[PDB]
RNA sequence: GGCCCAUUCGGGUCUUGUAAUUGGAAUGAGUACAAUGUAAAUACCUUAACGAGGAACAAUUGGAGGGCAAGUCUGGUGCCAG
C-alpha cells in the first residue's frame, strides 16, 4: 500500500514540476493566448470555413 | 419554528 | 414608433419581476421592468436568458430595442415588446460570451 | 463602548434610535429609588417585540432589573403576533414600530392583541389619521392599521393588524416652511358594548364648539356591537383637522371613563383640537417627535420644518439631546422672516441613512 | 416631561372652554422638455438649498453641521496605531484612508452573486480561502457557493460553475447591497507564478446575521425480499427505532420507481417494509432524499500588508491542494464514484 | 440551439452498479425499467382479453 | 404530527406561488398588450 | 432619424455629484504599469512641464497646479505589489496605463484594468513606451495598431492611447509631454457611486507624535500616536472626533482629533478671486 | 507587540483550519450515506427533514 | 452502406465513408544582409540568408436540430405529461 501511495504522490509532484517548467526565467509576465485574442466562449466551427 | 432562524435573544438574569 | 421615433431607447432598470419564478429559463424570469428616461414611462423588456439576467441589476442604464417575434411560442408572454441590447454601455451578448466585463 | 442613558425616561425612543443607528446603548438607573425598581412589565414586553422584528440583537437585563444593555441587530420584520399586557394598550407598541417598519428586510405584518385605548397613549384613530399620514408625506406610500376587534379597558379584548407594505431606502427630504391651511374637520366617535346614543351625544358636544368655525365638520359614529366589540364597555372620540392642500393633519383624542358625560368628552376634545391648532405651525405637538426622527435618518441634505414657539417645550428639548447622543446630529433653529407669528424653521441635515437590510 | 406619554399636556377643561368661546385667534388658519431634465432640476434645486443655508450659518456653525468639506487640507490624529506601521513605513506605498458607514462596522454573513473570472485557469472550491476586496477593506474568507434549485432552497455547491454566476455566502464586514467586488487567491509575489491572479468577480446581494445553507444527504438501502409492489429493505437504517422516525417517508429506486416506508420489521434490527408503484428488482438501489444543514466558518484574516516589513509577501491560510502537497497526502477518491463505460446487452423477455 | 453554450449541453456520464452488489447484476436505469413495464403490460393486456 | 404540518405548509406555499405567478403574468398581458394594440392601430392609421 | 438617436445618447441615470462647488480637491492620477516601464520618468517629465522644476527623486503623492482651477496628484503604484494595485484602483480619478510597446501587454496591466472595472471604472489613458526599441517602421505601425485595438476592448472604443519614443536625460520628448498635459486638462470626470458616498483622502505626509520618553520607559513595542495630512475627497467628513475610519493595509481606527489647515498648494483661481493664461508664479508644487 | 499578539492568534486559527480541510468529512457531509458508514443510532439525534 | 423524392404507404439510384495511417514537393505572411532611391531621409522597385503539419504561422458571423444524470421544478386518471 505504501508503494502505491509513493507512486501517486510522485506522479503529482512530477506534474507540478512540469507546470513550474512553464514559468519564464525572465521576470516579465506576458499575457497568454486566451487573454490576447479574447475570443471568449464560441461554438465549435469547421475548418472548411477557414477558406 | 420560532428558534429556527434566530441568533440573538433577550437574556434575562433577574 | 414604439420609442417615440427612436430605434433604441435608454432606460433605468427598476426590478427583475420574474426573479422568484421556479421554472428556470421561463418567459417570466426573462422579464425586467424598465423606466424610459426620455419620458419616465415604465415598460417591460426581455432579457436574452437567465444567464444574461445576472448581468442586469437594479439602477443600471439599459438600451432597449423592439422584440420581434416571427411566430407564436407556447410559453411567450405577449405584450412585452422590448429586449435589452446593452447594459452599462456594454452589449449583453458580449458579456454573455465572456468577451467583456461590465464596467461599474 | 456603550452610549449610556439614565432612567426609564424615553425608553422606546432610545431603543428605537439605537436600532436605526446600529450603535449599542446602555440604559441604567431605571427607577432605582422606587419600591419596585427596574423595568415595568410593558417595557420588558416591548423589548420582546424588538427582538422579534430584528435579528442578531443582544438584550441583557441586570439581575436587579435596573440596567439594560442593547446591541442592535438588523431590522428583518416578518409576520408575527404580539400579546400586549394589560398595563399598556396596543398603541404603546404600535407607535415605535412605525419608526422601523419602512426600513425592514421583509414587510411588517404584526398582529397586536390587548386593550386598544388609554388616557395617556396613542389610540387606533390617532395612528391611522394622525401619524401614518405624516409617514405618507415622507415616502411611506402603503401603510395600514386594520381594526379587527376593539378592546376598551379594563378587560380589553381588542385586535389590530399593522401592515406596512412600502419598503424604502430612506425618508425623502422634507420642505415645509409655511403654515398649512385647515380646510375641514373630521373625526371618529366610537363606542363598545353600550347604546348607540352615546356616540351621537359626543358629536353634539363636539359640534357645539366647532360650529363657530367656517369649515365643514363631519364626525363619524363608529359604534361597535357584537362579538367584535371587545370584552368591556367603553367609548371615546377622535377629531382630526385636515389640510388637503399638502395632506397635513392635526388631531386630538380622549376616551370616556365610568360616570362621565358623553357631551363633556365631546366638548373637551373639541376644545383640545383648537388648542393643538393654536400650538402648531406645520405639525401637531404629538406628531413632532415622529417627524424629527425621519428628518435625522434622511439623505445627506438639509430638510426644513416649520415649528411654533409653543412646540419647543421640555419634551422637545429632551428629544433633541437624545438624538445628538446617538446620531451626533444638531438641529438648527432659525427665526422666520414674518412678523404675524413667532415661528421658527428647524433645519436638520440627514445622516445618509439607507435601508441595507432589504435584499436587492 | 417624557415621550412615553404620547398625549401632550393640556390646560384645564374649563379654562380651555373659556379660552375657546371665541375662535377668532385661530380663524386665520382656516416645465422641462424631458423626464431626465426634470430629475436633474430636482437635484440641482436641493443642492442649491444646501449652499444657501450653509452660507447663512456661521463658519464655525457650518463646520459643526456639515463637517470638513472635500478639498479641505486637514490634519487627523490617530491613537493606538501599530508600531510596525511607523517602523515599517515606505513612502512609495500609499496610505489610503476611507470613512466607514454604520453598516461597514457590523460583521455578519454576506450574500453575494459570484462567478469565476473568465481568464482564471481553475474553478474555485467551497471552504477554500479567497482574498476579497469589499469597499475600502481587504481580507481573506472561506466562502460557500450555493444554488437555489429552482428557487426552493439554498443548496451547497462543491465548486463554482465553469462559466456563470452562483450564489456565495461568506462571513465578513457587512456592506450595502449592490456593492461590487473582486477576489484573488494569492497576493504574495513568491506564489504569483505566471497566471492571471484575479480569481472571482461578483456583487453583494444581501446582508444577514445567519444563513441556512443545506446539503443533500441521501440514505441508501438495498432490497433483500420482494413481493410484487411490496419489498423489504436493508442497510438504510441501523435499528427499528430509526425507521419509526422515517415511517411514511418518500423513497425511490435508481430506476425511478417511487415508494414509501410502511413499517419497521421486528427482525432483524433496521430492516423495514416498503411498497412501490411497481415491482422492483434485487439489483435496484433505494434512495431516501434528505437535507442536512451546513454552517459557514467564521474566519476573518484582514490583509495587513503595510504592517509587514516586506509588504509584498503577505500569506494567509493556504489552499487545499497546497496543503495536501506539503503533507504528501493523496487526493481523496472513492472507487465507486468513478465513471466507467457501460455496455448494455440487448433486452429480451420470455 | 439559440442562446445556449456548448458547455450547457454537456454529457452527464452514467453511473454503474456497486462492487458490493456486482453479483446481483446490472444497475437498471429508467430506460431499462420502461422496457420491463411495457413488456409486462403487453402480456397482461393479452391475458386479460 | 410533523408530517401533517409539513404537508399543509407545502400545499399553502404552492398555492400562493401559483396565484402570484398568475397575477404578474395576467397584469402584464392586459396592460402591456393594450399599449401593444394601441400602438399597432396608430401604425395602421398612419 | 438621427436627431432622436442623438437626443437619446444625452440621457443617463440621474446622479448626485458631491464634488464641492468651491475649492475642489486635486484629482488623483495613478501611474500604473509593469516594472521598468517608465513610471518614474513619466512623472518627472510631466511635473517638469507643469511646474518647470525637475525632481531628482519621487516618493509618495505629488501635487501640482496643472490648470487655472485644476490640481492633480500623481501617485506611482508599486508594480510588484497587487495589494497596492487594489487600493489605488478604488481612489484614482485618472489612471495613466503604461504599456511596453516592444514587449506588449502584460498580466499586471490587464489585472489592474479588471480591478478598476469591477470597483468603478475611472478615466484611463494608455501610454505606450519603448517604441524606440523597434528597428523597422512597418512593424512599429503594426505593433502600435494591435495595442490600440486590444486597449479599445478593455476601455471604451476610441480611448486615447499615447506613444512615447525614447528618454533623453531621463525625460521624454518635451512636445509629446506637452500633449499629455493637454489631454489631462480637457478630460472630464464623471461621478462614481462609491467615491460619492464615502469620505476618503490620500495621505501627503506621515508623522509620529509619540513622546520619545514613552518609547524608552516602556519600549518600542508601545503603540504610537500618528498624525496624517492630506486633501479630503468625496462626501464631507464629520467634524466631531470619534468617527470610525479604515486605513488600507493597517486596520480600523477612530479619529482622535481633526483640524483644518491652510491649503499648501492653493489654486490661483481662488487667489485672484480674493482667456488669461496661467502665470509662471502661479503654478506650484507640493 | 499588539500586532504580533493577534498574528499568533491568527496563526493558531489557520493551523486548525488547515487540519479540518485535510480531515475526513463527517458522515452527514458525505453524500449517499449508508447504515454502516454512519454511527449507530445517529439519525435519532440529528433531526433531519 | 451513402444519397434523392414522397402528407400517407413507400418508391428511385450507385463507389461511397473514415471521428484511420502515411510521402515528398510549392510558397506567402513574417525574421531580414544589401544596393537603388532622396538636399538628407521615409516610401516605391530590385535582391542574399532563414521562414509549415495542430502547416498552434490557431478569420469570424448567423441559423436549424439533437442527445445525456442515482440532477432539479410543476400538473395529473400508478410507470405519464410539461
Ligand atoms: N529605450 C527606452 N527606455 C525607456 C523608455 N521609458 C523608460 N525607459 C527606461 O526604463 C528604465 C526604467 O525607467 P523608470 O522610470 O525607472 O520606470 P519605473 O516604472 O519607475 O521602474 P521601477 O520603479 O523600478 O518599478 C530607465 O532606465 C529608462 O531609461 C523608453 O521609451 N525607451
Ligand atoms: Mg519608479
Ligand atoms: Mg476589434
Ligand atoms: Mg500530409
Ligand atoms: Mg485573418
Amino acid at each position: 500500500k505504501e508503494a502505491h501511495k509513493n507512486a501517486v504522490i510522485a506522479a503529482r509532484e512530477g506534474k507540478l514540476a512540469e507546470l513550474a517548467e512553464n514559468v519564464s526565467g525572465d521576470g516579465k509576465r506576458a499575457i497568454n493566448y486566451q487573454i490576447l485574442k479574447n475570443k471568449g466562449l464560441t461554438p465549435k466551427r469547421n475548418k472548411d470555413n477557414r477558406n | 419554528k420560532m428558534m429556527k432562524n434566530k441568533r440573538g435573544g433577550v437574556i434575562d438574569k433577574r | 414608433s414604439p420609442f417615440g421615433g427612436s430605434s433604441h431607447a435608454k432606460g433605468i432598470v427598476l426590478e427583475k419581476l420574474g426573479i422568484e419564478s421556479k421554472q428556470p429559463n421561463s418567459a417570466i424570469r426573462k422579464c425586467v421592468r424598465v423606466q424610459l428616461i426620455k419620458n419616465g414611462k415604465k415598460v417591460t423588456a426581455f432579457v436574452p436568458n437567465d444567464g444574461c439576467l445576472n448581468f442586469v441589476d437594479e439602477n443600471d442604464e439599459v438600451l432597449l430595442a423592439g422584440f420581434g417575434r416571427k411566430g407564436k411560442a407556447k410559453g411567450d408572454i405577449p405584450g412585452v415588446r422590448f429586449k435589452v441590447v446593452k447594459v452599462s454601455g456594454v452589449s449583453l451578448l458580449a458579456l454573455w460570451k465572456e468577451k467583456k466585463e461590465k464596467p461599474r | 463602548k456603550y452610549t449610556t442613558f439614565q432612567g426609564s425616561q424615553n425608553f422606546r425612543l432610545r431603543i428605537v434610535l439605537a436600532t436605526l443607528s446600529g450603535k449599542p446603548i446602555k440604559i441604567e438607573k431605571i427607577r432605582s429609588g422606587d419600591l419596585n425598581p427596574g423595568l415595568k412589565d410593558y417595557e420588558v414586553s416591548f423589548l420582546r417585540l424588538i427582538e422579534s422584528v430584528t435579528n442578531g440583537s443582544v438584550i441583557e437585563i441586570s439581575y436587579t432589573g435596573t440596567t439594560v444593555i442593547y446591541r442592535p441587530g438588523i431590522i428583518v420584520g416578518g409576520a408575527s403576533t404580539h400579546i400586549c399586557p394589560s398595563s399598556k394598550p396596543v398603541g404603546y407598541f404600535v407607535e415605535p414600530m412605525l419608526y422601523l417598519a419602512p426600513f425592514s428586510k421583509k414587510k411588517f405584518s404584526i398582529l397586536f392583541k390587548g386593550i386598544t385605548a388609554s388616557h395617556n397613549d396613542a389610540g387606533i384613530e390617532a395612528i391611522k389619521w394622525g401619524l401614518m399620514p405624516v409617514m405618507e408625506k415622507f415616502g411611506v406610500r402603503e401603510c395600514a392599521l386594520h381594526t379587527l376587534k376593539r378592546g376598551s379597558p379594563p378587560l380589553g379584548g381588542g385586535e389590530v393588524h399593522l401592515v406596512v407594505d412600502s419598503l424604502i431606502a430612506q425618508p425623502i427630504t422634507m420642505h415645509e416652511i409655511d403654515r398649512p391651511i385647515i380646510s375641514s374637520i373630521t373625526g371618529v366617535a366610537y363606542s363598545t358594548r353600550v347604546s348607540p346614543s352615546l356616540v351621537n351625544r359626543m358629536i353634539d358636544g363636539a359640534k357645539k364648539v366647532l360650529k363657530n368655525l367656517q369649515c365643514e365638520v363631519n364626525i363619524t359614529a363608529d359604534v361597535w356591537r357584537g362579538e367584535n366589540s371587545g370584552k368591556s364597555p367603553g367609548w371615546g372620540i377622535t377629531l382630526v383637522a385636515q389640510s388637503k392642500q399638502k395632506g397635513w393633519s392635526y388631531f386630538a383624542e380622549d376616551i370616556g371613563d365610568a360616570g362621565s358625560i358623553p357631551e363633556e368628552l365631546g366638548e373637551k376634545v373639541a376644545c383640545q383640537l383648537l388648542e393643538e391648532i393654536s400650538k402648531s405651525a406645520a405639525v401637531g405637538r404629538n406628531q413632532l417627535p415622529l417627524a424629527i426622527v425621519y428628518m435625522v435618518i434622511g439623505k445627506e441634505d438639509i430638510g426644513r420644518l416649520r415649528i411654533n414657539k409653543e412646540q419647543i417645550d421640555e419634551r422637545f428639548i429632551i428629544l433633541l439631546r437624545d438624538i445628538k447622543k446617538i446620531f451626533n446630529t444638531e438641529v438648527f433653529l432659525k427665526p422666520v422672516d414674518e412678523a404675524d407669528n413667532e415661528d421658527m424653521i428647524a433645519t436638520i441635515k440627514g445622516i445618509g441613512f439607507t435601508n441595507t437590510s432589504k435584499k436587492i | 416631561v417624557d415621550l412615553e406619554k404620547f398625549v401632550p399636556y393640556f390646560d384645564t377643561f374649563e379654562k380651555l372652554a373659556k379660552k375657546w368661546k371665541s375662535v377668532d385667534a385661530i380663524k386665520e388658519r382656516f416645465e422641462y422638455d424631458t423626464w431626465y431634465e426634470l430629475q436633474k432640476a430636482k437635484i440641482s434645486k436641493q443642492l442649491e438649498i444646501n449652499n444657501i443655508e450653509y452660507q447663512e450659518m456661521t463658519p464655525e456653525q457650518r463646520q459643526r453641521i456639515e463637517g470638513f468639506k472635500a478639498g479641505s487640507y486637514v490634519r487627523i490624529v490617530f491613537e493606538k496605531v501599530p508600531m510596525e506601521f511607523v517602523k515599517n513605513f515606505n513612502p512609495k506605498f500609499p496610505i489610503v484612508m476611507g470613512g466607514l458607514l454604520p453598516t461597514e462596522i457590523k460583521f455578519g454573513i454576506v450574500k453575494a452573486r459570484l462567478r469565476r473570472h473568465r481568464w482564471h485557469k481553475k474553478i474555485l472550491k467551497t471552504n477554500d480561502p479567497l482574498v476579497l476586496s469589499l469597499g475600502w477593506r481587504r481580507f481573506q474568507t472561506l466562502p460557500i457557493y450555493t444554488t437555489t434549485d429552482s428557487r426552493t432552497r439554498t443548496r451547497m455547491l462543491k465548486y463554482t460553475p465553469e462559466h456563470t454566476y452562483c450564489n456565495a455566502a461568506f462571513y465578513g464586514p457587512l456592506c450595502s447591497p449592490n456593492t461590487p467586488f473582486c477576489g484573488v487567491q494569492i497576493v504574495a509575489n513568491s506564489d504569483t507564478g505566471n497566471g492571471f491572479r484575479i480569481a472571482a468577480t461578483g456583487i453583494v446581494e444581501e446582508i444577514d446575521v445567519n444563513i441556512e445553507i443545506v446539503k443533500k444527504l441521501k440514505l441508501v438501502g438495498f432490497p433483500y425480499k420482494i413481493f410484487k409492489n411490496t419489498a423489504f429493505i436493508k442497510d438504510m437504517f441501523s435499528s427499528a427505532m430509526e425507521v419509526a422516525r422515517f415511517e411514511g417517508a418518500q423513497i425511490k429506486t435508481v430506476s425511478g420507481i417511487r415508494g414509501e416506508i410502511k413499517r419497521a420489521l421486528s427482525k432483524p434490527e433496521g430492516h423495514y417494509r416498503a411498497a412501490f408503484e411497481d415491482k422492483i428488482l434485487m439489483s435496484d438501489i433505494v434512495i431516501l432524499r434528505s437535507w442536512y444543514p451546513v454552517r459557514v466558518k467564521k474566519f476573518y484574516n484582514p490583509v495587513t500588508s503595510l504592517l509587514l516589513k516586506e509588504k509584498t509577501e503577505w500569506k494567509g491560510l493556504r489552499l487545499t491542494g497546497q496543503i495536501r502537497a506539503a503533507m504528501n497526502l493523496e487526493t481523496p477518491s472513492n472507487p465507486d464514484s468513478a465513471y466507467h463505460k457501460i455496455e448494455r446487452v440487448e433486452r429480451h423477455f420470455n | 440551439a439559440k442562446l445556449v453554450h456548448d458547455v450547457q449541453k454537456k454529457q452527464h456520464r452514467e453511473r454503474s452498479q456497486l462492487t458490493s452488489r456486482s453479483r446481483y447484476g446490472f444497475l437498471e436505469k429508467h430506460k431499462d425499467y420502461v422496457k420491463r413495464a411495457q413488456d409486462f403490460h403487453r402480456k397482461q393486456s393479452t391475458l386479460k382479453v | 404530527f410533523e408530517a401533517r404540518q409539513r404537508i399543509e405548509e407545502k400545499n399553502k406555499e404552492s398555492s400562493d406561488y401559483h396565484a402570484k405567478m398568475a397575477h404578474i403574468v395576467n397584469t402584464i398581458n392586459t396592460e402591456e398588450g393594450a399599449e401593444k394594440n394601441k400602438y399597432e392601430r396608430e401604425r395602421k392609421l398612419r | 432619424q438621427r436627431s432622436s438617436d442623438v437626443n437619446e445618447r444625452k440621457l443617463h441615470v440621474p446622479m448626485v455629484d458631491r464634488t464641492p462647488e468651491d475649492d475642489p480637491p486635486p484629482f488623483i492620477v495613478a501611474v500604473v504599469g509593469p516594472p521598468g516601464t517608465g513610471k518614474t520618468t513619466l512623472i518627472r517629465s510631466l511635473v517638469r512641464r507643469m511646474t518647470k522644476s525637475t525632481l531628482n527623486d519621487i516618493q509618495g503623492p505629488i501635487t501640482v497646479v496643472s490648470g487655472k482651477h485644476r490640481r492633480l496628484t500623481f501617485l506611482e503604484c508599486p508594480a510588484d505589489d497587487l495589494n497596492a494595485m487594489i487600493d489605488i484602483a478604488k481612489i484614482a480619478d485618472l489612471v495613466l496605463l503604461l504599456i511596453d510597446g516592444n514587449f506588449g501587454f502584460e498580466m499586471e496591466t490587464m489585472e489592474f484594468l479588471n480591478i478598476a472595472q469591477h470597483h468603478g471604472m475611472p478615466r484611463v489613458l494608455g501610454v505606450a513606451t519603448h517604441l524606440d526599441l523597434f528597428k523597422s517602421q512597418s512593424t512599429l505601425r503594426a505593433s502600435k495598431k494591435r495595442l490600440k485595438h486590444r486597449f479599445w476592448t478593455e476601455v471604451y472604443q476610441g480611448a486615447k492611447l499615447f506613444y512615447l519614443s525614447g528618454v533623453i536625460n531621463g525625460r521624454y520628448p518635451d512636445r509629446e509631454i506637452l500633449n499629455l498635459s493637454r489631454f489631462i486638462s480637457v478630460m472630464k470626470f464623471r461621478p462614481l457611486k462609491w467615491r460619492n458616498e464615502h469620505p476618503y483622502m490620500l495621505a501627503d505626509r506621515f508623522t509620529d507624535l509619540t513622546h520619545p520618553e514613552l518609547i524608552e520607559t516602556q519600549g518600542l513595542q508601545i503603540d504610537r500616536k500618528v498624525a496624517i495630512y492630506g486633501y479630503l475627497h468625496g462626501t464631507p467628513l464629520p467634524s466631531a472626533p470619534g468617527t470610525r475610519v479604515h486605513i488600507a493595509g493597517v486596520g480600523d481606527f477612530s479619529v482622535a482629533q481633526i483640524e483644518k489647515l491652510p491649503d499648501p498648494c492653493p489654486t490661483p483661481f481662488y487667489q485672484q478671486k480674493l482667456r488669461k493664461r496661467l502665470d509662471d508664479k502661479d503654478k506650484l508644487i507640493y | 507587540s499588539s500586532f504580533e499578539k493577534q498574528q499568533i492568534e491568527i496563526r493558531k486559527q489557520i493551523e486548525q483550519l488547515e487540519n479540518e480541510a485535510v480531515a475526513e468529512k463527517k458522515w452527514s457531509l458525505k453524500g449517499e450515506v449508508k447504515a454502516k458508514d454512519r454511527p449507530e443510532d445517529a439519525l435519532l439525534t440529528e433531526e433531519l427533514e
